[PDB]
């Protein structure tokens, strides 16, 4: 809506909401994780999940992430007693969580193969993750040459260097 | 009676029973004649029929046609029955002479605006389409008084409606685009208060409204007639401001779709939809994502809400017709962004994508590159798009080019002002 | 449209000589033999075009109205009866009246010669009433239909009389195969309907059919013809509103005339305001050639367009309908899908082109160097496979604005500038 129309009359709004919730400006991401633990946090927490950001924020590496983290998943994705409000915020920080290796890799590789490419990431199928990629990369979050006569993907050293790659802001 | 019986509920059936008599009573004013014999007068019985069919269904326009029509009994009866759905667009044919014969504006404009209605309903849109076009009622409405000016209105919807129906987005939009600029469907129909904004003064004289117009079985909800005009549009609009957000605008137009779509987009505070409204705008949304999947959402469970999806039995048609062609404008909204990025395309990826067949993914993809003037090479035998059109630059380079052109051309204007 | 509020009610009573009949049950392709019983009646008495049918499939069906023409010539009629071996004893009638006609003629005969020989008008003119009178008993009498309106056509009832006259002149002499005297009527009898009588639709629209006659078979350059009459009644491809009218080679021939003769730029004003009006809506759910001519074309299919655009021409060569443009049509159904499927293009293979149209490769390649010759497409061709490449996707359009956006501005401040 933005991007289109100039512009808001949309932004102060938030900065209400922000005051509402008690804040003064808006929130931040995973940044605010550290917030919240700065706090004995890494502690506290229970162990179904204790080690599954010692994949996601922690561990490296990009072509066993998808890997490490499908047991935690399946841990907490049993809902009843971990709080059913939780197992719905999961399955977009799964998304969240691939968003994060698909942003890795441009730098990771120049090229890479569909086949191999499917191999690298467990996921669900790839008709689905594909459409999911060309979407972000569409979004300007990543630039990928998925769709292709070969079915390959080219992430390319620079090309034409724009933010567009590295995820703009 | 059908005014003062009130309305959603029931006193309300025997009285609608009074109404199948009534029917009884104006069939039997019409065999008999006498009148003078035959044709030449009797007419008027003849409107009063007509007036008692005009504003019926499609299950009893297609129940000689989709009733099986060799499931049906064979029996003379049921001839009368094939030929009574014909009885009405007969008494057209053979009651133009018996008033064929008065030319009097007021119920000749008043009766072809009858006539309009049964064709796009029971038969072709096309016969409809045809018969206001060769009429040409637009000066005649200003000879007719002022209950055929809600004739006219009230013909316009149901064609705009059989326009979203066919399946036309762009003869839906501007048909329903005259009805949608106003707020006044409200007063046209009978129903505006004198204050509802502040407009609608004064008290005696809405009343004339009141005592002429109207029963309530002869309504359509404007709900319906809302949506129906802001899908139509929908269609035509996001594609050409995906276009134009990639650099094609100069073509940005004010007071239609997009003022009516801005109006619901500056929501803060939207989540979950519960308004018409808000379903249009949350479709919208899954459009400029480009995700068929979004627009299944207000297609599916805002219908049924709302029930613009359970008024029609071509809703099973119009469906098929709303699906493909978000499937093809969504690919369209997708394109429009996505191709800086391209070097080439798997074309058969689309097709399996979007839910599309090969034969339909190149004649639009063809369509595509011709008319919206794309540099894109396209190897039709071999399925592959090769594109390769830069620069994500330009956006920012094209947009000062345009406000540098932007100045040559506004300052002619002011040296030919000034001389 | 505006006459069509007119033709409304009259709803399709047209003023056709032979009334309604032609030959019975037959046996071929049928939106072919569509035309011919159209204009069998249209044209009062086709004639050639009895036999024109019958070559192809043999008929006893074209002898009924081999009965009855008497203006071509009595007996040859009389003839093609007792051929088909019929008993047909009663024939005192034309023997007693065409006899009779010669006692009748020796009169006007003496007095036309007297008449023009004086130069004197009263004796010509009366000559011209008992002159007129006589030529429409029997036309045969051929020149002296020719003799009778050469001098003066301006009779004692003008116009209704020489309508008639010269469109019982313009449909016998084309069933004389005096084509030099029918393109005498080519200048008159259209000058005649230009000068309207009431303009009643069952006058105008007939003698708008009547346009169509004249252009139809084919003498010197009836192409200009074609230029003449699309700006007459503008624009339509029947110049008959309402549906009911359907005439496919009207439009077949109006595509030969433009592509065999001119540019095809050109052709799609031609796509747009005869390929997709109300007449020609009603027409597209018909034809089967001219559908595939255009539609497909359109679309920018290429695998079903060029195999059913080949398909066409299997139909084409079967015309002994008169035309004699019939195989330029055959050249350029394949030429001009061709340019406008390789126009976006990648590379498309000479081979894959040969299997389709049934030509050898080297053909085909010829065919496409010439087409590049012709410059109808800038394209390269990939000689080692037999593909042709067209590659375009020119980036960089910014340069395009920059030159002139400061050459006006410099050129244009000089104005203010001066005082």
């Amino acid at each position: 809506a933005r991007l289109l129309d100039m512009d808001g009359i949309i932004v102060e709004k938030q900065r209400r909401l922000a005051t509402l919730l008690g804040l003064q400006a808006p929130p931040t991401r995973i940044g605010l994780i550290n917030d919240m633990v700065r706090f004995n946090v890494l502690q506290y927490v229970v162990p179904e999940v204790k080690d599954l950001y010692n994949w996601l924020e922690v561990e490296f590496n990009p072509l066993k992430l998808c890997e490490r983290v499908t047991k935690v998943l399946n841990w907490v994705r049993e809902q009843p007693e971990k709080e059913p409000e939780l197992q719905q915020y999961v399955p977009q920080l799964q998304s969240n969580t691939i968003l994060r290796l698909l942003q890795q890799v441009a730098q990771i590789y120049q090229s890479i193969e569909f086949s191999r490419l499917t191999s690298l990431v467990p996921f669900v199928d790839a008709f689905q993750l594909e459409r999911a990629i060309v979407d972000a990369a569409r979004h300007c979050d990543l630039q990928v040459r998925i769709d292709h006569t070969s079915r390959t993907l080219s992430f390319g050293s620079d090309l034409n260097y724009a933010t567009r790659e590295d995820a703009p802001i | 009676i059908m005014q003062n019986t009130d309305p959603h509920s029931q006193e309300y059936v025997e009285h609608l029973k009074d109404e199948a008599q009534v029917c009884a009573i104006i069939e039997r004013v019409q065999r008999y004649l006498e009148e003078k014999g035959t044709t030449e007068e009797i007419c008027r019985v003849y409107l009063r029929r007509i007036l008692h069919t005009y504003y019926k269904f499609d299950y009893k326009a297609h129940q000689r046609q989709l009733t099986p029509p060799e499931g049906s009994s064979k029996s003379e009866q049921d001839q009368a029955e094939n030929e009574g759905e014909d009885s009405a667009v007969l008494m057209e044919r053979l009651c133009k002479y018996i008033y064929a014969k008065d030319r009097t504006d007021r119920i000749r404009t008043c009766a072809i605006l009858c006539h309009i209605y049964h064709h796009a309903l029971h038969s072709r849109w096309y016969q409809a389409r045809d018969l206001m076009l060769m009429s040409h009622l637009q000066d005649n409405i200003q000879h007719a008084d002022p209950p055929v000016q809600i004739l006219y209105n009230r013909t316009m919807v149901q064609l705009g409606i059989c326009a979203f129906r066919q399946g036309l987005t762009k003869d839906a939009h501007n048909a329903l685009l005259d009805i949608q600029s106003s707020g006044r469907a409200k007063e046209l129909l009978g129903q505006g208060l004198l204050l509802r904004s502040l407009q609608e003064r004064n008290q005696e004289q809405e009343k004339v409204e009141r005592r002429r117009q109207v029963p309530f079985h002869l309504h359509i909800n404007l709900e319906l007639l809302e949506c129906v005009y802001l899908v139509s549009a929908m269609l035509l609009e996001i594609p050409y401001m995906a276009a134009h957000e990639s650099d094609a605008r100069r073509r940005m137009i004010s007071k239609q779709f997009h003022h009516q779509l801005r109006v619901g987009e500056r929501q803060p505070l939207l989540g979950p939809p519960e308004s018409m409204r808000e379903h249009v705008v949350a479709a919208s949304k899954a459009m400029k994502m480009g995700d068929w999947k979004t627009c299944h959402s207000f297609i599916i469970n805002e219908k049924m809400n709302g029930k613009v999806w359970d008024l029609f039995p071509e809703a099973d048609k119009v469906r098929t017709m709303l699906v493909r062609k978000i499937q093809e404008e969504s690919l369209r909204t997708y394109l429009f962004t996505y191709s800086s990025v391209y070097d080439s395309i798997s074309m058969e990826t689309l097709s399996d994508m979007f839910e599309l067949d090969l034969p339909t993914v190149h004649s639009i993809i063809s369509k595509m590159i011709i008319n919206e003037e794309l540099m894109a090479s396209l190897d039709q035998p071999t399925q592959t798009v090769v594109m390769h059109r830069t620069e994500p630059t330009a956006q920012q380079n094209l947009a000062l080019q345009l406000a540098e052109k932007l100045g040559s051309l506004v300052e002619n204007n002011e040296r030919v002002f000034d001389h | 449209y505006d006459l069509t509020t007119r033709i409304a009610h009259f709803l399709d009573r047209h003023l056709v000589f032979p009334l309604l009949e032609f030959l019975s049950v037959k046996e071929i392709y049928n939106e072919k033999e569509l035309l011919q019983g159209k204009l069998d009646l249209l044209s009062d008495t086709n004639m050639v075009d009895f036999a024109m049918d019958v070559y192809k499939n043999l008929y006893s069906d074209d002898i009924p109205h081999a009965l009855r023409e008497k203006r071509t010539t009595v007996v040859a009629q009389l003839k093609q009866l007792q051929a088909e071996t019929e008993p047909i004893v009663k024939m005192f009638e034309d023997p007693e009246t065409t006899r009779q006609m010669q006692s009748t003629r020796d009169g006007r005969m003496l007095f036309d010669y007297l008449a023009d020989k004086h130069g004197f008008r009263q004796e010509y003119l009366d000559t011209l009433y008992r002159y007129a009178k006589f030529q429409y008993e029997c036309g045969n009498y051929s020149g002296a239909a020719e003799y009778l309106y050469f001098f003066r056509v301006l009779v004692p009832a003008t116009d209704r009389n020489a309508l008639s006259s010269l469109w019982g002149k313009l449909a016998s002499e084309i069933l004389m195969q005096n084509w030099d005297a029918a393109m005498e009527d080519l200048t008159r009898l259209k000058e005649t309907i230009d000068n309207n009588s009431v303009s009643s639709p069952l006058q105008s629209l007939q003698q708008r059919t009547w346009l169509i006659h004249w252009s139809l078979f084919v003498f010197f350059n009836h192409p200009k013809g074609r230029d003449n009459i699309i700006d007459l009644f503008l624009y339509q491809p029947q110049y008959l509103n309402a549906i009911q009218t359907m005439c496919p080679h009207i439009l077949r021939y109006l595509t030969t005339a433009v592509i065999t003769n001119k540019d095809v730029r050109k052709r799609r004003q031609v796509l747009k305001d005869l390929v997709k009006v109300i007449q020609q809506e009603s027409y597209t759910y018909k034809d089967p050639i001219t559908e595939f001519v255009e539609c497909l074309y359109v679309n920018f299919d290429f695998d079903g367009a060029q195999k059913k655009l080949r398909e066409c021409e299997s139909v084409l060569v079967n015309d002994f309908f008169l035309v004699a443009c019939l195989e330029d049509f055959i050249e350029n159904a394949r030429l001009f899908i061709f340019e406008t499927f390789c126009r976006i293009h990648q590379c498309i293979s000479i081979n894959m082109l040969a299997d389709k149209l049934n030509m050898t490769p080297e053909e085909a390649e010829r065919w496409i160097v010439n087409l590049i010759r012709n410059a109808r497409l800038d394209a390269k061709i990939d000689s080692k496979l037999g593909h042709v490449v067209m590659g375009n996707n020119a980036v960089s359009p910014y340069q395009q604005v920059i030159e002139k956006t400061k050459s006006l501005s410099f050129r244009s401040q000089m104005l203010a500038m001066n005082i």
